[PDB]
RNA sequence: AAACUCAGUUGACACAAAAUAGACUACGAAAGUGGCUUUAACAUAUCUGAACACACAAUAGCUAAGACCCAAACUGGGAUUAGAUACCCCACUAUGCUUAGCCCUAAACCUCAACAGUUAAUCAACAAAACUGCUCGCCAGAACACUACGAGCCACAGCUUAAAACUCAAA
């Protein structure tokens, strides 16, 4: 309200191409929280389910990077069988 | 030595003295504390 | 006057190289899969890097080549688990041929 | 001088035009995407109302306004009235992630307004008032 | 309260410092100093009037001495801040801990217990 | 007794502590240069540590001193000011 | 202690931000400060429109005034702030430079946490 | 870096209380999850606003069906070339894992 | 469907709440605490120690005076249903907010007491590995029973302490 507009959340198309300043502009919203803060206000989310959804989420995170660190160290190991046969 | 360096600040210290002297000085003079940082942590003071 | 543990330990090559990260090595390599050609540097383990795109036909079976080691032993451990996971092979990156 | 998705900054000497307008002068179409309702006014520099197209206005009723056909009937009615009113490029701030968000854009191209930039405006509190209690279905 | 032109505990020894500007003075004073060292010098007060080895804080004196200070200034702070349950705690704790160490020094050095009693305005009063 | 048995030391191959960008150097709510390299030029959201590479100390530092510049009338609030898009970016965000 | 006033005047004139320079200045010295030091940081857009004493603000002049005051004079200083109407926004804190900066070696990794759970087969 | 899972999870000798509730184990499994599953609407709304026009006379409207009717067969092809490609892999990658299994017990 | 003729842009404008940071894990005895500034301020150089006292104790709730954007028990209307005293939609009050008192309860749970120590010869099961010393609190089949009676309390449909009879071979 008292910042000055069109600075804040502005993308300029390139070439005409709407669609893809459009995706450009959800991408950063997206990664910059704004879409799901917005789909979880929509409702009130009591404390305690807040709680519990970040702390579920916090794991999720923790589990998902360590399996794609997992994933990462042994893909090296995806090569041809070097010992086929014996 | 803090005190001693504190006795030098004071001869510097605004007065009601010196107060309309010191005031215009400000008013003429322009401090900038804004000053970026790299990648490698080096500052990069903006030119005037 | 025979020589100990203690003194071959101490003057072995490997204890003389330090870590063992952006070291230079001269591989050997002693087996050759497609594209994937393991190298033999005189760890205990081997490094498994690939046929450069460049002068491809020039590595064969007992060729020595010259790495930059990563890490002797690629070894982790993983959210949960007890022992690091090893994949019982080196890090290198293959500079190309000694000569 | 290169693209840059970033919008000319008002005071800055800019060799950008559309139309031979600065981008400060260029008009605004301001979409609302509510949850079953979308709305448009293109309003000019001076925010001085043009053309109003709402999903509601269009003929559609109860839920087909929530609808991407019903935001793209919307945009091109929209669209329609800012170009006999006078307006061929467009900065377009939308304020809802209703279904009309994408859809409103798509038809105000369609028909013929040339969009120069995208702002999203959805009102986003820093906490404030409290929203409405969940649902349980 | 010690007069606000008192200077701070680090600089009451400084050589030289009764030959620095009244300003310089009045910024190394009280006035220009948070609670904390009013409170201190309150401390350093007690001490030298009280025990016997002024310097000597690990003893159960000055022990008494610090908290008492301590209780003086949850009781100033609780004449305006009425409702601060936590420092409403901190205080009945305080004086609680006070009591124990005024009953182990009543029990080893009555002597200075007395002394201590005296000086700093306690009454040992029995418990119930 | 034994020359060639290991002697008890630290690690002389120890590789220096990563040290964070701002490490040694004063952030302060003035400097609205610098505060603003860690904010979304778009939203003016603040930046997390696994974007800024900054220890926890640091982000702390960084965060107190946005919001006081902020409430204090020296910072934007919703964007990134203008005037710093053009700095040296330090910051693992990639929108494009 | 040691404070710091940042301090955004109404856009104005020399005379007239002198003028409130040295008001300022007198009111804390009257207070009981020590100013120390007066620093301009120049006359720029504020970051948001300022709307104090019935009048919106778009651009405003910067100032800072290093001082030693009393702590019970804060509260009066800012009082008196807020009544001057030539002031868009003041605020007082503790000076930054008090504060020391602490050394920090380096940044110490965390390892895995380990033994989380019983190392039993499940 | 993954997130610190030092003094988060309520352990005695954890003071403090519990960061994290994990409902599951807080340990890698030996599998990765499976992989988890309107097309050309425009040219379709662009044919029927000239039906809605003309009566839904194709004579008219030949090229606005014709371009309806080739992004359908192309919508088509583009099905089938998307299931060929689908066809790393989570069948693959459990492959990986089984070969490297995550050990959370002593041997 | 009911409801409102109110809706969009712009500008002014809170005694309400406190995006991002926070992938941090800190502070506090616990309850709790995540906008900014300042002031005051985070007991104990030995540990344990209240049905035996003092001080606290989220939400809800009571009393009196204010605030009221939004949310919202109750109530009213729409809809669904065999019914719908619910779930779904709309309106709105107590209430959530401030002040001064009360009230003294939570799945008040990290269901894992305080202090000190160990990792060695494991360990019903599961859960958050197994223990040692010391101290206080508590427990001794289920249900009757967060009950009756007695007692205390600003509590008057309340809270704390808390049985017995009959019943069963289980829980
Ligand atoms: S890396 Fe040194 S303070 Fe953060
Ligand atoms: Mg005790
Ligand atoms: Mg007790
Ligand atoms: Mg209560
Ligand atoms: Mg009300
Ligand atoms: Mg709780
Ligand atoms: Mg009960
Ligand atoms: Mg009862
Ligand atoms: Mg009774």
């Amino acid at each position: 309200a008292k910042h000055l507009k069109f600075i804040a959340r502005t993308v300029m198309v390139q070439e005409g191409n709407v669609e893809s300043a459009y995706r450009t502009l959800n991408r950063i919203l997206t990664m910059d929280g704004l879409i799901e803060d917005i789909k979880h206000r929509r409702y009130y989310e009591k404390p305690c389910r807040r709680r519990q959804r970040e702390s579920y989420e916090r794991c999720r995170r923790i589990y998902n990077m360590e399996m794609a660190r997992k994933i990462n160290f042994l893909m090296r190991k995806n090569r041809a069988d070097p010992w086929q046969g014996c | 030595r803090e005190v001693l360096q504190l006795q030098e600040e004071v001869k510097n210290f605004i007065t009601r003295e010196n107060l309309e002297a010191r005031v215009e000085a400000a008013l003429d003079s322009r401090k900038n504390y804004n000053w970026a940082i790299t990648r490698e942590g080096l500052v990069v003071r903006p030119q005037r | 006057n025979v020589e100990s543990f203690a003194s071959m330990l101490r003057h072995s090559p490997l204890t003389q190289m330090g870590p063992a990260k952006d070291k230079l090595v001269i591989g050997r390599i002693f087996h050759i899969v497609e594209n994937d050609l393991y190298i033999d540097f005189g760890g205990k383990f081997h490094c498994v890097c690939r046929r450069p795109e460049v002068d491809g036909e020039k590595y064969q079976k007992g060729t020595r080549v010259r790495l930059r080691l990563l890490d002797l032993e690629l070894t982790s451990r993983f959210l949960g688990a007890t022992t690091d996971t090893t994949v019982l092979e080196a890090n290198a990156v293959l500079l190309g041929i000694q000569e | 001088t290169k693209f840059s998705i970033y919008p000319p900054i008002p005071g800055e000497e800019s060799s950008l035009r559309w139309a031979g307008k600065k981008f400060e002068e260029i008009p605004i179409a301001h979409i609302k995407a509510s949850h079953n309702n979308t709305q448009i006014q293109v309003v000019s520099a001076s925010n001085e109302p043009l053309a109003f197209a709402s999903c509601g206005t269009e003929g559609f009723r109860n839920a087909k306004k929530g609808t991407g056909i019903a935001a793209q009937t919307a945009g091109i009615a929209a669209a329609a009235r800012a170009k006999q009113k006078g307006v061929i490029h467009i900065r377009v701030v939308v304020k809802g992630l209703g279904p009309g968000r994408l859809s409103a854009m798509h038809g105000l191209i369609m028909g013929g307004l040339e969009v120069i930039s995208i702002t999203d405006n959805t009102p986003i509190p820093h906490n404030g008032c409290r929203p409405r209690k969940a649902r349980k279905l | 309260d010690p007069p606000p032109s008192t200077l701070l505990k680090d600089y009451q020894n400084v050589p030289g410092i009764e030959k620095v500007d009244d300003v310089v003075k009045r910024l190394l004073s009280l006035e220009m100093a948070n609670k904390k060292e009013m409170l201190k010098i309150k401390q350093e007060q007690f001490m030298k009037k009280i025990v016997a080895n002024p310097e000597d804080t690990r003893s159960l004196e000055a022990r008494i001495i610090a908290l008492s200070v301590k209780i003086r200034s949850y009781e100033e702070h609780l004449e305006k801040h009425r409702k601060d349950k936590a420092h409403k705690r901190y205080l009945l704790m305080s004086i609680d801990q006070r009591k124990k160490m005024l009953k182990n020094l009543r029990n080893t050095n009555y002597d200075v217990f007395e002394k201590i009693c005296w000086g700093l305005g306690i009454e040992y009063t029995f418990p119930p | 007794s034994n020359e060639d048995l290991p002697i008890s030391m630290e690690n002389p191959y120890k590789e220096p502590l990563k040290k964070c960008i701002l490490c040694g150097k004063h952030v302060d709510y003035k400097n609205v240069q610098l505060l603003s390299q860690f904010v979304s030029p778009f939203t003016g959201c603040i930046y997390g540590r696994h974007i800024t590479g900054l220890c926890g100390k640091k982000q702390k530092e960084i965060t107190k001193a946005i919001k006081r510049a902020q409430i204090m009338g020296f910072m934007p609030v919703t964007y990134k000011d203008p005037a710093y898009l053009k700095d040296p970016k330090v910051c693992n965000i990639r929108y494009r | 202690p040691r404070y710091e006033l940042a301090l955004i005047l109404k856009a104005m004139q020399r005379p007239e931000t002198a003028a409130t320079l040295k008001r300022t200045i007198e009111a804390l010295m009257d207070r009981g400060a020590i100013v120390r030091d007066l620093e301009n940081l120049g006359e720029r857009a504020l970051p948001y429109r300022i709307s104090a004493h019935s009048q919106q603000h778009n651009r405003g002049g910067y100032f800072l005034v290093d001082f030693y005051a009393p702590t019970a004079a804060v509260e009066s200083m800012v009082e008196h702030l807020s009544r001057d109407i030539d002031v868009i926004r003041g605020n007082i804190v503790k000076h930054p430079l008090t504060q020391e900066l602490k050394e920090c070696e380096g940044i110490v990794p965390v390892p895995l946490a380990e033994k989380l759970y019983s190392t039993k087969k499940r | 870096a993954t997130p610190s899972l030092r003094g988060r999870l309520a352990r005695f000798g954890n003071p403090r209380k519990p960061v994290l509730k994990p409902n599951k184990p807080l340990i890698l499994a030996n599998r990765v999850g499976e992989r988890r599953r309107a097309t050309c609407i425009t040219e379709m709304s662009v044919m029927m606003a000239c039906w809605k026009q003309n009566e839904f006379r194709d004579d008219a409207c030949r090229k606005e069906i014709q371009g309806f009717l080739d992004c359908a067969a192309r919508a088509q092809e583009a099905r089938k070339m998307r299931s060929i490609q689908e066809t790393l892999l989570p069948n693959k990658l459990n492959k990986l894992l089984q070969r490297f299994p995550n050990k959370p017990y002593l041997s």
